[PDB]
């Protein structure tokens, strides 16, 4: 560059005073050209590529790209109140973050700083940001299930602990209710969740953290929140720091669940952070590096084997398909990066189905291996039932017919699909959803109204556990839906059909 | 702040790169005024904002007034803080450009209390938890698609369709019902329409010619004459002029921005002028961060909500492209004003069917409100379906089961039209303010079916349900003659 | 009457199907417009410097 | 033609003059408007005028935005 | 282009005679400017041409004006690149060009040569006081009939040819006969058609279009109008075609 | 990619075996080139990639050649980005590859796995001397059927299926039967869903396609061939389908 | 084959060679064209020659144009 950044008059005076003289500046650098969130520093030759440099005001800067003289850094805070000529200092730790089990419940501002204000969290650091993702030998095939809570998801598109699974959708159609439902259902079985929100209007994330606080999940969850009004580098770093803050609990043999929120907004923060650098972009002006981005981000979320302790981190990123087009750039990118897709369609959520999951497109690459030995048979039968119903509804038989549906499969398929809708943020337990899936699966209840199958099954749910703890014990201990469980469930739902009739 | 004497080295178009002594440089977004000179012989100062630092003590700054005639090396003076906008009770009624000088020529504004343009975000200990909806004062809005108190609102409708009477009614109703106060902040407002709005305000009593600082609007007008720096920062000027209102008086402040796409267009101009590499379709790279800084300070803090209403002009009518996309990521309630409804005369012309709000859900509004709202929308959907077929068959020919649906839908579409507190100047109708309780009970009475025999025109241009029955019995008393 | 009602249900199916087609084609046209304009701007800006 | 100043700018006029023509006619009609006379200025091909500004600004090394039209 | 312009400008300054210059592929006079401008340091404009597209294109196409010593009639053959009608290199030439004749690949698709668009090929000389009232009314009726055919193309394409209106079916048959009849067998294109070239003045084709669109001879077969010099030639071709049909 | 290629090249060139290397997502190689050559200072190229997207990937593809010692049957799951083949990074892949199969997202959206597009998937080996005249003629006929289906897709758009005449309706039904039959429950997709895998040889699928294209199997509905292997098993599936009703 | 030269250029060639291959063929046929024989040259993937010339003239920092192709 003809206009080289380390050619300020004041700075080149420092070099011109000593040609081949007394030793260089070891860890003292003067900031210069601190503009588009990317400060540059003269000297500071001790800085490791990736070292975490500091400033005078107290703002933190990752030192990504050190050129010949200017060690260009990426300051994480706002670069507003920094003036040129200010001194900087590295600290000799490669992009670390203090992390501990005191974070469970806090609201972190992507720099391991609590933004709730009520106290400063202490820690034993032990953790880097850009750590190596677990190797191919350290990972094990996903086998343990994850009680997602939503009937549709945990029935047909199963999420397994250690299996990244994006929930791609459209704007203003769920995905945050779906993510918070997955977090909320993890009340009983211990997981150290991390709900890292990248692009969220601050009122939405405040509402979500308050909903957590009142429904109790704040005993474990970690809201690494970054507002939409945050410097682009913080919206870029927040999922990496969330992944490190959940990886600290993944390495010590404990299942975790991280949820990147609006991962399209994170890639949007990166295209901002790079088009300010004027590095060349690709399709839709993303700088092309978004794949390596979502690689460092999403390949460090899987189940480590028994060697390093059987830990896990499902990733559940939320790419917001702004277009409604699956074949955009960054949704296609994250679909290639993740182990499946849970498609939250827009037209269905406008049409009423509250978890807008449509199983036609939404598939889980971990498949039925991640489900329970109990739910696998009945969920396979239910998926085939929904295939039949989807055909019979999307296609002909509006005229009565040769095959004359609504008398073979159409009524039961409508009942099943209108059973799949959950209430807003009311997750179903494991045995509850197994019985609910079974009910419409083999065609037990077919001659109710399709209006209020939910309004019957609320009563059925409230009744079955209070009447027959044998069912809950069968599902809780053996984890297998026995024929004996089928029989006792038949009797329970018979008595509830009585209590409903009267 | 201090005589940070600098030379205006480079002047490209609006952008004017200034230099400084090596020690003291204003930080980013720090307003600096040049001690400029007019070619007519007046030392006119055009104010500027440092948008990008360029290293060699030279801060590239955009200009909030024309740079035509700015001599290179003219003394530029720092202010040490962002553009000091004269907030307070004083700025209640007059028209302001971005730097905060009253351009209507009435009188100088008391600059006693001034907050910077760039006050940062409020944290989560500041933002409010409960998601209370906003009882505006229009029956259509506060039944079918409620506006979120503390949240964003989008008026997709065009101009002339009735946007000005709608915003006037909203300002008068916020002054009347709550303790609130409105701040119209038209960004890139075409000065003809700006004067149209100002004169309609003055002729509506919303603001008083004779009584300033008791008015109910703080007009901040981004003209289009001004360089792209000014009609971009007018949004933030309105933001802080309303934020001081909420954080000094604890009142439900309104904030009307003219088209967010016009703000985003101004941002695109200013970024292309700075030379930073343009992003997708051509809006700036820092599009999401910029308009998030604009629209995240609009939040219900624990002092009092700053609920805003933002026009949105989608280009070529697609919500896909980034600027309407990064806007609709923010918007919490979107209500389109319909030209066909305006031509019919169902004022307000807000489309009852296509207007949607994320706040309509039951745990937010109330189970009864969500149920009656869903049933009204399903009834209006039935009516939009059968409007195809009553053209051919007629009301009596089709089934009497949903002929009642057609009749109730007529009664609903008529009941939605509210006589405003501003339409008096056009027709003399006195105007009725309708809270949520009244319209809820009235719509339950209409849609349930108690009022199946009242004439349709007894529901048109009426307020509560009791007044509607009064209009009906009035027509009955005149039916004898 | 039966012929005209068959033609009428053909017209209704065709109109709703063309509505679906217009929506999907508008989506394709919008992503095509964004792709075209973005490629144009990348051409222009990348050819500007030529360092 | 008694009352209509036709500010003509041929195509071989340089980029500056095609850029300046609307401004010239605006400065004539502005005078006539300020001295009480209702005017009517009819521009011709603002596409061509902003295209001439595009030319002169891309020559003048100003950074281009959408459709290579300059910043302002 | 400027060399040809200098020869014409001499023939218009000195010899005072109306010189007819032909330029073909004038778009190359902008493409070469692009290829040198990119190198010259001048920044790129829209889709990839030079920044001084308008000034250079005008600097050529303004010197061609009848200048009170003679009249330089010129026929530039612009190359609309890849049928990009919105491309700047033809878009700035549409401003300078009087009698634009937009030839369309879609009309050479069905073989109608020359593939001049009957709609878009428009002229500043189709005003009635300039051309003749009969000429103007017949051109108006032909262009309106072709616009009707283009608007009924979609109805024809999907919903069956017969399901449109019966008077509009008359308009469709008339438009078909017109858009075939406006095909000319050229003398220099005799090698591609195989048919001998036929020259027809304005009067004969005017009288032909009158009786063609007037519905009076709407009974001839369509191929009797295609690649035909004149209306009497079309009537004779209908005889030949109906004879070889049965025979 | 280069180290996989060298590893296979030592076992082909030296020890003379029929080495197979299944380089997965060779597009990611070109995208890594895009990363490095955006950061290496080299000038940018078509839409985003490196300038040498047809010489670095040329170096990867051209070293995989069946030499006189051994042959390298390589499979490369090249990944079109954003679902458009006209992209340059798989466009330069099309020129080098000779058994190109395009896995369109349409067929997987409809549920037909594998989603190999039947029109677009072509080969250099679809030749008379190479595969025999019968295989060639059947391939030509099924390509014709699917192409006419995709060409009157614009008519089974806005209008209905019943607008077609008899021959169009029959070729549409045949195309639906074929497009369904082109699905197969894989031997490794048993984890996702579907039946256990059915290995299908050429001598068995060629007979099923003779059968379907001879119109002799018109009595069967479309759901008979969907996710089945051999055509005798397809007919058995239809028989059990009618038994189950 | 006794009469058909084949100028063959692989993918692994440096992009100078894929730029010179059709010129090599054209000149080798030009010799026969001045030897009166009605020779015939067939280029293969002339898209690939312009693509390798794009590779070259973008590795020389000569500025690109439409579709990121170089100038001439
Ligand atoms: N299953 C559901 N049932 C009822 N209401 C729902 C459901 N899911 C979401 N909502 C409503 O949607 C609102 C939350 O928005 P939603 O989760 O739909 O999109 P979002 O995730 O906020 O959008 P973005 O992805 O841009 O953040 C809540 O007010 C809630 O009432």
């Amino acid at each position: 560059a003809t206009i080289r950044a380390d050619e300020i008059s004041k700075i080149i005076r420092e070099r011109i005073e000593g040609y081949n003289r007394e030793v260089k500046v070891v860890n003292t650098g003067t900031v210069l050209q601190v503009g588009d969130g990317i400060a540059r520093i003269h000297g500071l030759d001790e800085v490791m590529a990736g070292e975490l440099v500091e400033f005078e005001e107290g703002t933190i800067g990752i030192a990504l790209n050190l050129e010949s003289n200017n060690v260009g850094v990426v300051l994480m805070g706002d670069g507003l109140m920094i003036q040129e000529g200010s001194s900087v200092k590295a600290t000799g730790r490669i992009a670390q973050i203090p992390v501990s089990e005191a974070y469970l419940g806090r609201v972190i501002n992507a720099l391991a700083k609590p933004i709730d204000g009520r106290g400063e969290i202490t820690a034993s650091e032990s953790r880097l940001i850009e750590s190596p993702a677990p190797g191919i030998m350290s990972r094990r095939s996903v086998y343990e299930p994850l009680q997602t809570g939503l009937i549709a998801i945990d029935a047909m598109i199963p999420v397994g602990r250690g299996q990244r699974e994006l929930i791609i959708g459209d704007r203003q159609t769920g995905k945050t209710a779906v993510a918070t439902d997955t977090i909320l259902n993890q009340q009983g079985q211990n997981v150290i969740c991390v709900y890292v929100a990248i692009g969220q209007k601050a009122s939405s994330v405040a509402q979500v953290v308050t909903n957590f606080q009142e429904r109790g999940a704040m005993e474990y969850t970690i809201v690494v929140a970054e507002t939409a009004d945050s410097p682009a580098t913080l919206q870029y770093l927040a999922p990496y720091t969330g992944a490190a803050l959940a990886e600290y609990f993944m390495y010590r043999e404990r299942h975790t669940l991280i949820i990147y929120d609006d991962l399209s907004k994170q890639a949007q923060a990166y295209r901002q952070m790079s088009l300010l650098l004027r590095r060349p972009p690709g399709r839709e002006a993303y700088p092309g590096d978004v794949f390596y981005l979502h690689s460092r981000l999403l390949e460090r979320a899987a189940k480590l084997s028994s060697l390093l302790g059987e830990g896990s981190m499902t990733a559940l990123p939320i790419v917001e398909t702004q277009a409604g087009d699956v074949s955009a750039y960054i949704p296609t990118n994250v679909i290639s990066i993740t182990d499946g897709q849970i498609f939250l369609s827009a037209d269905l959520f406008n049409a009423g189905i509250r978890p807008a999951i449509n199983v036609g497109i939404s598939v889980s690459r971990v498949g039925s291996a991640a489900q329970i030995k109990a739910m696998k048979k009945v969920a396979g039968k239910l998926k085939l039932e929904l295939a039949q119903f989807a055909e019979l509804e999307a296609f002909a038989q509006f005229a009565s017919d040769l095959d004359k549906a609504t008398q073979n499969q159409l009524a039961r398929g409508q009942r099943l699909r209108e059973l799949l809708k959950q209430p807003q943020s009311a997750p179903l337990t494991v045995e509850e959803q197994v019985m609910t899936i079974y009910t419409g699966t083999n065609g037990y209840l077919d001659s109710l109204e399709l209006d209020q199958v939910r309004k019957y099954l609320v009563e059925l749910r409230t009744y079955v556990k209070t009447n027959k703890p044998e069912f809950q014990e069968i599902i809780s201990s053996t984890k297998t839906f026995t024929e004996e469980a089928e029989a006792l469930l038949k009797e329970a739902i018979q008595e509830q059909m009585e209590r409903f009739l009267l | 702040e201090k005589k940070n004497l600098g030379r205006i080295a480079q002047i490209i178009g609006p952008v004017l790169d200034v230099a400084f002594p090596p020690g003291k440089m204003p930080n980013i977004y720090n307003a600096l005024i040049v001690k400029g000179r007019d070619t007519a012989g007046q030392p006119m100062n055009v104010t500027c904002e440092v948008q990008q630092l360029l290293g060699n003590n030279r801060v590239r700054a955009v200009a909030m007034s024309a740079t035509d005639g700015l001599t290179r090396g003219m003394e530029v003076i720092d202010t040490g803080a962002p553009l000091s906008v004269p907030v307070g009770g004083a700025t209640l009624g007059r028209i302001f450009n971005v730097l905060g000088e009253p351009v209507d020529n009435l009188g100088p504004v008391d600059t006693r209390t001034t907050s910077p343009i760039h006050r940062s975000a409020p944290a989560f200990t500041q933002l409010d938890t409960k998601l209370s909806i906003f009882e505006t004062g229009i029956k259509v809005v506060d039944l079918l698609a409620p506006y979120r108190r503390g949240g964003k609102i989008g008026l997709f409708g065009g101009a002339g369709v009735g946007k000005t009477v709608l915003i006037m009614e909203l300002i008068n109703n916020i002054a009347k019902a709550h303790g609130g106060v409105s701040v119209f902040g038209g960004v890139g407002e075409r000065t003809r329409e700006g004067n149209d709005l100002y004169m309609e305000m003055k002729e509506s009593g919303v603001i008083n010619e004779q009584n300033i600082a008791e008015s109910k609007v703080a007009l901040v007008y981004g003209q289009m004459n001004e360089p792209p720096g000014a009609r971009m920062r007018v949004g933030l000027t309105a933001l802080t002029m309303a934020e001081y209102f909420r954080d000094v008086n604890e009142q439900d402040v309104l904030l009307f921005i003219d088209n967010i796409f016009r703000f985003v267009q101004a941002g695109s101009e200013v970024s292309a002028l700075l030379g930073r590499m343009p992003s997708a379709v051509g809006y700036q790279p820092t599009l999401s961060t910029e308009m998030g800084s604009l629209q995240e300070r609009i939040t219900s803090t624990k002092e009092g909500s700053i609920t805003s209403i933002q026009a949105v002009y989608v280009p070529a009518d697609d919500l896909t492209d980034p600027a309407p996309a990064t806007t609709f990521a923010h918007l919490d309630a979107t209500t389109v004003l319909s030209r066909g409804l305006a031509a019919k005369g169902i004022y307000p012309a807000v489309d009852p069917l296509d207007s949607t709000s994320t706040m309509l859900q039951p745990r937010i509004v109330g189970e009864e409100h969500y149920e009656i709202a869903q049933r009204v929308k399903e009834t209006l959907q039935r009516y939009k379906e059968l409007q195809d077929i009553i053209a051919i068959l007629g009301l009596d020919e089709l089934s009497e089961e949903d002929r009642l649906t057609v009749a109730r839908a007529r009664k609903i579409e008529r009941f939605l039209s509210q006589p405003f507190f501003v339409a008096e100047v056009f027709t003399g109708s006195p105007g009725k303010y309708v809270g949520l309780a009244e319209t809820i009970r009235g719509f339950q009475l209409i849609l349930s079916g108690e009022l199946d025999s009242l004439p349709e025109q007894a529901f048109y241009l009426v307020g509560n349900i009791d007044e509607a029955t009064a209009k009906a019995m009035n027509l009955e008393m005149e039916s004898k003659l | 009457a039966s012929e005209l009602a068959a033609r009428m249900t053909a017209m209704s199916n065709a109109t709703d199907n063309a509505n679906e087609l217009k929506k999907t084609l508008s989506i394709n046209y919008n992503r095509a417009r964004q792709a075209k304009i973005t490629g144009e701007i990348l051409e222009i800006v990348a050819g500007a410097n030529a360092c």
